[PDB]
């Protein structure tokens, strides 16, 4: 990503492609690496009524 | 007769019930007591067992079995082991006290039974297993027990027939399952008030590992004079199937609670009315009625309009008739909290045997706790249906069934009000 304005250019035309739009090095776009902690649901037969093992 | 109620004096069958007219042998005698038995015992216990079949005596003590043919059951010949009558005076459900009223007013019509039944089964004793509690009342039953041998109505010559019975009293020491027919026997025999599954039933093994067999006090109070008045008489009065007179207790929210006589099929609102002289701010305050002791469940205002007193009409209705025990609730009460409180009861007076009735009347207990106060969820509403389910039919005895069905009658007719209070507790901790 940092890069001159000359070198990108070779670039570009040396790969026939544009590069710094798909770069392969990940800069700031990830995701943060601490994040805010999840709540994950709960599945079905949580019913606590008409839920009878024998049934499912 | 399309209509029931109204009972006449003449035909009521259990004169002096509010204590008047010398309780004692003499006011017996006087009222009419120990007449023909000699010659109903001479009769014999063929004749007396087909006069309680055709007058077609249920039990009362809430069980509902045909009276006739539970007595009829022991009808055998001997065996080499003698055989007992045993007498509930336990009378441990909420709202009941007939048994001590006419135990402590009345207390010869219960020997005169007490000897008419043994006979009919043949037996050589009967024993009443009465509450612990009723020290007073035990002791008039024996002073009547010592003038009945006096007289010599009892022991070695049964009122001047060859016939030999024995009567005897025991008392319990403050357990409710003890009123329970297996629990009351092992109680009697020394162990703890623990019943005992079935088959075998106790007319093969019951005290001691006799053949028994266990009657209500009502029932063998009213037997005697089954016999001597006939029997068509007795299924004269109520309904078919459920016939003859009942001791109503009328307890709670109502103007005079009281314990009165009155036929079979009668109007629960007829009842209240006239004998409990009405609700407490009348019946369009009355909101909830348990027409049996505690077993049963609730029947709101709409149901208790017209619902009859029947143990057929309160099945139809959806309850029972258990000891004929109306407990009112008017609309100034709060019904969540008198369920709770007989769950509470049930869950003190649980033997702990069985793994259902004492692990989920602990957790009824608890459920209904929190319903009261209001910190549940109304997926817990079916839960708790489904936790009543799972007791009832699955425990040795029917006390889980007892506690299941309050708590089933509370989720079927007052959810909204369980509903109510769970969103208001919501919204006020939020
Ligand atoms: C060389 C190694 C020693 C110096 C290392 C250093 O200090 O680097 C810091 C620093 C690079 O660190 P950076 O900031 O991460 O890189 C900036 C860009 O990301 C770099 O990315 P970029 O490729 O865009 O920049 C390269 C830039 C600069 O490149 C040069 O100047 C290389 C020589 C070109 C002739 O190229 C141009 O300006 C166009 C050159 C066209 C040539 C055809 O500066 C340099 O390296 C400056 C160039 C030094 C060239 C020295 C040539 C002689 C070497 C010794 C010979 C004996
Ligand atoms: C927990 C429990 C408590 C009971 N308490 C009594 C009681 O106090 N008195 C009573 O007569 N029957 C009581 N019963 C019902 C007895 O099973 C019944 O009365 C007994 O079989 C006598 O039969 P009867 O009604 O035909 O006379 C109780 C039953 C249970 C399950
Ligand atoms: S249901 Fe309860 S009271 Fe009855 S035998 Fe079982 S544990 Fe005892």
């Amino acid at each position: 990503a940092s890069a001159t304005r000359v070198i990108q250019k070779l670039r570009n035309w040396a790969s026939g492609q544009d590069l710094q739009a798909k770069l392969q090095l990940r800069y700031q776009e990830i995701a943060k690496r601490t994040q805010p902690p999840p709540k994950l649901p709960v599945g079905p037969s949580h019913k606590l009524s008409n839920n009878y093992y024998c049934t499912r | 007769k399309t209509s029931f109620g109204s009972l006449k004096d003449e035909d009521r069958i259990f004169t002096n019930l509010y204590g008047r007219h010398d309780w004692r042998l003499k006011g017996a005698l006087r009222r009419g007591d120990w007449y023909k038995t000699k010659e109903i015992l001479l009769k014999g216990p063929d004749w007396i067992l087909g006069e309680m079949k055709t007058s077609g005596l249920r039990g009362r003590g809430g069980a509902g079995f045909p009276t006739g043919l539970k007595w009829s059951f022991m009808n055998k010949p001997s065996d080499g082991r003698p055989k007992y009558l045993v007498v509930n005076a336990d009378e441990g459900e909420p709202g009941t006290c007939k048994d001590r009223e006419i135990m402590r007013h009345d207390p010869h019509k219960l020997v005169e039974g007490c000897l008419v039944g043994g006979r009919a089964m043949g037996a050589r004793a009967a024993y009443i297993y009465i509450r612990g509690e009723f020290y007073n009342e035990a002791s008039n039953l024996q002073v009547a027990i010592r003038e009945a041998y006096e007289a010599g109505l009892i022991g070695k010559n049964a009122c001047g027939s060859d016939y030999d019975f024995d009567v005897f009293v025991v008392r319990g020491a403050g357990a409710y399952i003890c009123g329970e027919e297996t629990a009351l026997i092992e109680s009697i025999e020394g162990k703890q008030g623990k019943p005992r599954l079935k088959p075998p039933f106790p007319a093969d093994v019951g005290v001691f590992g006799c053949p028994t067999t266990v009657a209500n006090v009502e029932t063998v109070a009213v037997s005697p004079t089954i016999c001597r008045r006939g029997g068509t008489w007795f299924a004269g009065f109520g309904r078919e199937r459920n016939s003859g007179t009942k001791l109503f207790n009328i307890s709670g929210h109502v103007n005079h609670p009281c314990t009165v006589e009155e036929e079979m099929s009668v109007p629960l609102k007829e009842l209240i009315e006239k004998h409990a002289g009405g609700v407490t701010g009348g019946w369009d305050n009355l909101l909830a009625v348990i027409p049996g002791g505690s077993s049963t469940p609730l029947i709101p205002k709409s149901v208790c309009e017209t619902v009859l007193m029947d143990f057929d009409a309160l099945v139809q209705a959806q309850t029972g008739l258990g000891t004929a025990a109306v407990i009112v609730m008017d609309r100034s009460t709060d019904i969540v909290k008198a369920i709770a409180r007989l769950i509470e009861f049930y869950k003190h007076e649980s033997c702990g045997q069985c793994t259902p009735c004492r692990e989920g009347v602990d957790w009824m207990n608890k459920v209904m706790a929190r319903f009261v106060k209001g910190d549940a969820r109304p997926a817990e509403i079916d839960s708790l249906w489904e936790i009543s389910k799972q007791i009832e039919g699955h425990t040795i005895c029917a006390l889980g069934d007892g506690a299941a069905w309050p708590v089933q009658g509370l989720i079927r007719h007052f959810r909204p009000e369980l509903e109510d209070r769970m969103q208001r507790f919501a919204q006020q901790h939020r």
